[PDB]
């Protein structure tokens, strides 16, 4: 009965006290909600209570409101007791808490959340006092608490029907404009008003393609007024004594402008205002860069600069004056400079550098926004600004404090798709490449400047490949220098920069044709050495970059009569080691699959023997080392299985797989299929084993038939999951296609196993896979299959009737044409047997003959078509199967079809007659 | 004397919060989705080169029908993890609501965004996950409970942010 005891016990970590406290609370409030709500409001209003208890009171009141307030909630509970006298009290309590400036932020947040929850039903028509008090407080007292409350109200509960047709929109817009226009309102009040403006713009933007003049005129007027006010505010100035608040003010202003520009029609945002705010934003970059010379301050500086650069990116389609362009460059150089913390992090841990440069870093600095800005520029502005940045680089060669940022802007410009062309770029680019060469040649250069030089040179060569006449010797020289400076230094950051530069060279230049075979071989050796040196400390998705670079390296692997065996062996050693370390990284896994595929596209039955002894013993050792844990799930085991299946699947088309690989793989694959239980492991092992069986020479596999059969029996026996059993199809297909003569004595075991698993399994996809297996068995030898199914019995009941029931039920459930064709051909083969022992079984889904139901289902399929198992792929459409079936039937094999047709509906007979 | 930090796990159902916590607690991994009622409090102990860090993880229910008084648990919390399954884009779309409810009860706490089960099929949310954290200064980690891809990274980052020593590392 003591609310304080309940709200204390409910916060306890132990299970017993918390559950009993919550149960007591819910039982009490279901008995009399009016007392519980009043007590919660009181203990929320008692300033003497602990903050944790007040906040728990508010957050519990929020939940109780969701359940016992009034109908219309999707979770409203019947038999409430909240009379209006309690609602009127707690509404006043909430609208007192939510704007009492002395209250701690957590209590104000809780009160605002409760008000929003109430307003999800009671707003606005039931509680006009809410809006009256908010508007009074905002317009007369500039109470930013009420502005925050209204902003949170627009977020959750206000909808466009309330905004446009209701009084919410006009009144809110007028109040916001009144607050912004008055200079008396404090800067924080202006920030809150601009946040309300942003929420109103989001309301106006959520709906689009309006069809009501009552809205369009209002939207246009509000947009014109808001743009005028934002221009006035940006023309207003401050004493620079509260610079963080000024930075927030500018940040929210340009957030509003970027929202208007990017998510509204161009009609309402005049190009003259575009040109004005362009100049304003450039002046604000200049102001922010001067302010930056004065840690939270730097953070807000970067946040404001991100929004300003975003606005310039939106405006970027406009023309930039040369002085405005120079101001933009001079500001972005100061803003794109690496913070000392990031410089230290990159120097100490090159893995962060690799993550950032690969684009996988969980961050978004001003640098990325500048990249977006330069990427979006149009061709004339891009061509002008490239000259500016190149000139600034040339003048700042000795200014190492800023040169890195200039190289980053140059890189961002060169990432732009548009091809830079102009009056006199040729002289500029020659000076630029000479400067980059001097940077590489120089000594005692800071490692980040050198790393930016190393990655910028590939962009320079790529962008201007159509203009450099000496592109080949320059590319060769720069690649040689990038590799040498990585080999001859212990800064792993430089090595990572060099390998990233190498993959950028691979993405634009055909190195294997411009460098020549010997230079290509030597560069492959240098890159694999660099990767080997780096791999000893790779982490945080550095391995993904190493795998990508190794893929590019192996993509230039020379022809078979000239390839160096040692280089290939080192390449395989690296692709194996780097993927065995950190094996769980899915990107590393898939890139290693692609690397192995690339490394096995150039194989033949002569060199495949050498490939076996290189690759297979590494996989066999992992399979052996996983035997102790019963081949349970492990990323390394799945990785080696996914490598074995690729090595098998990349067979030489000249003929069968060598016996050596079979002798290597058969024992561990048999063991893993006989002992493992994990679904993924069994699936991968079955995928490998089935392909090995399908592509092994007949004379080599013949002695192992008993082992294969035992493995199949275990793999479909009950101690393995049905989802893993789904893969049984390919193994049986491979067995039959390989042992086309030896299966005759043991085929009965296969049929017994298939039928028993079919009748045991519940899983739909497993049922379909076993049906496909049984279909293949019947189509291969219908007589033996029917003889075994009819003669063999399960649980003292013949299998035949049960399998017919399940087969027809599943066929009625089956979908997709690929599976339908197999059932079509199987049932047609069964019909063509013309043996009474089948057709005399009665079946129902009215009880009818089994053949009668077969042909009825076939007719139903023909009606439907009128409008992935692949175990019996013939690449022939179902229509010709149907027409050949019905024409063979009409050839009068058994006279019953005429009686059935006359029994069937006239419409179906007409459909058959019109189809053939 | 041993420091202790309260951790609240949030995220929709099916995102493997319970499997993640159980893996940390015992090393076992349970394959069958069983719903969570209320919250379970599990003490996790991580040894470091600078003593012991002992999180008290609150595995909050991710189902609204079972999230009774869920907001009542975030009080006086010191860190949070927002879990979402990359296989269910709706969970990522609902992540902002989880962040809102976390920052309402305990503002400015260090919060980690974790995309669970990257191993299932292929990523269904791709790189859109970067969009949310980049503005609110969260750190996004691909993690999983079927494979230990990054299972220790969230706790390591939280320990670094709470103990104030970026050089701390688990052993
Ligand atoms: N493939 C895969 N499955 C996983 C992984 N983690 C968990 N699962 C499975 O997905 C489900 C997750 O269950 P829970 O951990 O209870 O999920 P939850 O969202 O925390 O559930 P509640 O606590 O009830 O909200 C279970 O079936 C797990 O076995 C993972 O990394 N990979
Ligand atoms: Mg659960």
């Amino acid at each position: 009965m003591d609310i304080n005891e309940l709200i204390i016990g409910a916060q306890s970590a132990d299970k017993h006290t918390r559950e009993v406290a919550e149960t007591q609370l819910l039982q009490w409030c279901d008995s009399d909600a009016s007392q519980v709500f009043k007590a919660l409001a009181n203990v929320a209003l008692q300033h003497e209570a602990s903050l944790e208890s007040r906040q728990f009171a508010l957050l519990s009141l929020r939940k109780l409101i969701t359940m016992y307030w009034s109908p219309g909630f999707e979770s409203y509970r019947s038999t409430s007791n909240v009379e209006i006298d309690v609602k009127d009290f707690i509404r006043e309590v909430l609208l007192k808490l939510c704007l009492n400036d002395n209250e701690n932020t957590k209590i104000k947040n809780g009160a605002s959340y409760c008000i929003v929850q109430i307003s999800a039903v009671d707003f606005p028509d039931q509680w006009p006092q809410l809006l009256t008090v908010i508007y009074d407080a905002i317009s007369h007292q500039h109470s930013l608490n009420a502005m925050s409350l209204l902003n949170e109200i627009y977020d959750d509960v206000v909808s466009e029907e309330m905004f446009f047709e209701g009084g919410i929109g006009l009144a809110t817009m007028e109040i916001v404009f009144k607050v912004l226009n008055t200079e008396t309102s404090t800067l924080i009040a202006k920030i809150a008003a601009l946040k309300l403006l942003k929420a109103c713009l989001l309301q106006m933007s959520s709906h689009n393609e309006y069809d009501e003049a009552s809205r369009k005129s209002f939207v246009s007027q509000c947009l014109a007024t808001s743009l005028q006010i934002l221009g006035q505010l940006l023309t207003l100035n401050f004493g620079n004594v509260d610079v963080i608040s000024q930075l927030k003010f500018k940040s929210i202003i340009y957030e509003n402008l970027v929202f208007i520009k990017n998510d509204f029609s161009r009609k309402h945002f005049s190009s003259e205002l575009q040109k004005q705010f362009k100049i304003m934003a450039i002046q604000d970059l200049e102001n922010v860069t001067h302010i930056n010379a004065n840690e939270p301050l730097l953070e807000t500086v970067h946040d404001c600069s991100i929004y300003i650069v975003e606005f310039l990116t939106s405006v970027c389609t406009l023309q930039f004056s040369v002085e405005e362009m120079n101001k933009i460059i001079t500001s972005l150089t100061i803003l794109c400079q690496l913070s000392s913390e990031t410089r230290e992090i990159w120097t100490s841990d090159f893995n962060t550098f690799v993550s950032k440069e690969t684009g996988l870093a969980a961050s978004y600095n001003v640098r990325d926004q500048a990249n977006e800005f330069f990427t979006s520029l149009p061709n004339p502005q891009l061509s002008l600004i490239f000259k500016v940045v190149s000139n600034d680089i040339e003048h700042s060669t000795c200014n190492y404090s800023t040169l890195e940022s200039l190289l980053y802007l140059l890189q961002c410009i060169l990432l732009n798709d548009d091809e830079i062309t102009g009056e006199n770029i040729d002289q500029s680019l020659q000076i630029l490449i000479k400067t980059l060469e001097n940077i590489l040649v120089s000594q005692e250069i800071p490692e980040l400047i050198l790393a930016r030089a190393i990655l910028t040179i590939p962009r320079v060569l790529d962008k201007f490949i159509d203009a450099l006449p000496d592109i080949k010797p320059l590319t060769s020289a720069f690649l040689a220098k990038s590799l040498n400076l990585a080999l001859k230094s212990d800064k792993e950051l430089i090595k990572s920069a060099t390998l990233i530069a190498f993959t950028y060279y691979c993405y634009f230049a055909e190195l294997d044709s411009v460098l020549g075979p010997e230079v290509c071989s030597e560069t492959q050796e240098k890159v694999i050495r660099i990767i080997n040196q780096v791999s000893s400390d790779a982490e945080e998705d550095t391995n993904g970059a190493l795998m990508e670079v190794l893929s590019q390296v192996i993509s230039y692997n020379p022809k078979e009569p000239h390839s160096r065996k040692e280089i290939l062996q080192a390449e395989f050693h690296l692709v194996f080691t780097i993927s065995s370390e950190d094996p769980a990284n899915v990107q590393v896994v898939v890139q290693s699959q692609e690397c192995l595929e690339k490394l096995l596209d150039n194989i033949n039955m002569d060199n495949y023997k050498n490939y076996i002894e290189l690759c297979l013993p590494s996989f066999i050792n992992v399979l052996d080392s996983n035997n102790a844990n019963n081949y349970r799930y492990s990323p390394l085991l799945s990785l080696v299985l996914e490598f074995i299946t690729v090595f098998l699947k990349k067979k030489p088309n000249d003929g069968f797989l060598p016996d050596e690989i079979n002798q290597y793989l058969f024992e561990p694959l048999a063991k893993v299929l006989a002992f493992s239980t994990e679904d993924e492991t069994l699936q991968l092992a079955t995928e490998a084993f089935s392909y090995l069986i399908f592509n092994t020479d007949t004379r080599a596999m013949e002695p192992r038939l008993m082992d294969i059969m035992k493995v199949l029996e275990r793999l479909l026996s009950l101690e393995v999951s049905d989802s893993a059993a789904m893969n049984v199809g390919p193994l049986v297909v491979a067995i039959f296609t390989r042992f086309s003569k030896e299966i005759q004595p043991l085929i009965g075991r296969i049929l017994e196993a298939v039928v028993v698993r079919l009748i045991k399994t519940q899983n739909i996809s497993t049922e379909q896979n076993l049906l496909s297996v049984l279909c293949f068995l019947t189509c291969n030898d219908p007589k033996q299959t029917v003889d075994f199914l009819s003669s063999f019995q399960i649980d003292n009941t013949d299998a035949l009737t049960l399998v017919m029931r399940k087969w027809i039920e599943a066929f009625e459930v089956i979908r997709g044409e690929k599976r339908i064709k197999e059932n079509i051909v199987a049932l047609s083969n069964l019909f063509f047997l013309n043996d009474k022992r089948l057709q005399k079984v009665v079946v129902n889904g009215v009880q009818v003959p089994l053949y009668t139901k077969i042909i009825k289902l076939f007719v139903s399929e023909l009606s439907f078509q009128s409008k992935i198992t692949g175990l019996m792929d013939v690449k022939e459409s179902v229509v010709q199967l149907l027409v050949r079936f019905f024409k063979e039937v009409a050839s009068k094999d058994v006279s019953g079809f005429h009686c059935i047709y006359e029994t069937l509906s006239d419409s179906e007979r007409k459909v058959l007659s019109e189809a053939l | 004397e041993v420091p202790t930090f309260k951790l609240v796990l949030v995220g929709d159902g099916g995102t493997g919060k319970t499997t993640f916590v159980k893996r940390h607690l015992t090393g076992e991994f349970e394959k069958k989705y069983i719903a969570t009622i209320g919250v379970e409090v599990h003490p996790l102990s991580f040894y470091t080169n600078f003593g012991e860090i002992k999180f008290d993880v609150w595995d909050t229910a991710g189902l609204e029908k079972f999230g009774g008084l869920r907001d009542g648990y975030y009080i006086n919390a010191q860190c949070a993890i927002i879990m979402f399954d990359v296989t269910s884009r709706i969970t990522y779309k609902n992540v902002p609501n989880w962040h809102r409810d976390l920052v309402r009860v305990c503002e400015n706490i260090p919060i980690v965004l974790c995309g669970n089960k990257v191993d299932v099929k292929e990523r269904k949310v791709k790189a859109k996950t970067i969009t949310f954290h980049r503005k609110k200064n969260l750190q996004y980690y691909d993690i999983s409970a079927k494979s230990n891809y990054n299972f220790e990274k969230p706790f390591l980052w939280l320990a670094r942010k709470l103990a104030g020593n970026p050089q701390l590392e688990f052993v």
